[PDB]
């Protein structure tokens, strides 16, 4: 029945939780103007502290870049 | 021996991932230059690289991180025996696994000779 807190900030990015529950795959996503850095994952997942049972969302290597489309106009 | 390019294992590994992946759930989409120019492959290569690896660590298992690694091990060997204005891979579209990996042979097939 454990569950996981609301997941921490990512830079530029944002992140809605369809399923709190343990081992659920959730997603972050850059915010407008900004885009994913290639070879870099937006995947979190809720996670269990073996000896704690307290559960937590693992940190993405998500990185979000400023759009490299927009980075020539301006 | 016979010197093998190595693309062709690089084709293969490939293939294997393709295998590997589906008994999993990977849903990542991913940046997918569909058509290289010659112009930019390299750029293009170096994409398709950086992208597999996103495959590897979402898959969360020894044989595809084993095999991902040997891939671009075998990859960056040829690629070291300057393009301009290509795009950033993050101006590319992004498609799922399927297509990426079709996407991926497409590419290594210019550089087989």
């Amino acid at each position: 029945s454990i569950t996981c807190p609301p997941p921490m900030s990512v830079e530029h990015a944002d992140i809605w939780v369809k399923s709190y529950s343990l081992y659920s795959r959730e997603r972050y996503i850059c915010n407008s103007g900004f885009k994913r850095k290639a070879g870099t994952s937006s995947l979190t997942e809720c996670v269990l502290n073996k000896a704690t049972n307290v559960a937590h969302w693992t940190t993405p290597s998500l990185k979000c870049i400023r759009d490299p489309a927009l980075v020539h106009q301006r | 021996a016979m010197a093998i390019s190595n693309w062709v294992n690089v084709i293969s590994d490939l293939k294997k991932i393709e295998d590997l992946i589906q008994s999993m759930h990977i849903d990542a989409t991913l940046y997918t230059e569909s058509d290289v120019h010659p112009s930019c492959k390299v750029t293009a290569m170096k994409c398709f690289l950086l992208e597999l690896q996103v495959i590897s660590l979402e898959s969360g298992d020894a044989s595809i991180h084993d095999t991902v690694e040997n891939l671009i091990i075998l990859a960056n060997n040829s690629l070291s025996s300057t393009e301009s204005g290509c795009k950033e891979c993050e101006e590319l579209e992004e498609k799922n696994i399927k297509e990426f990996l079709q996407s991926f042979v497409h590419i290594v097939q210019m550089f087989i000779n």
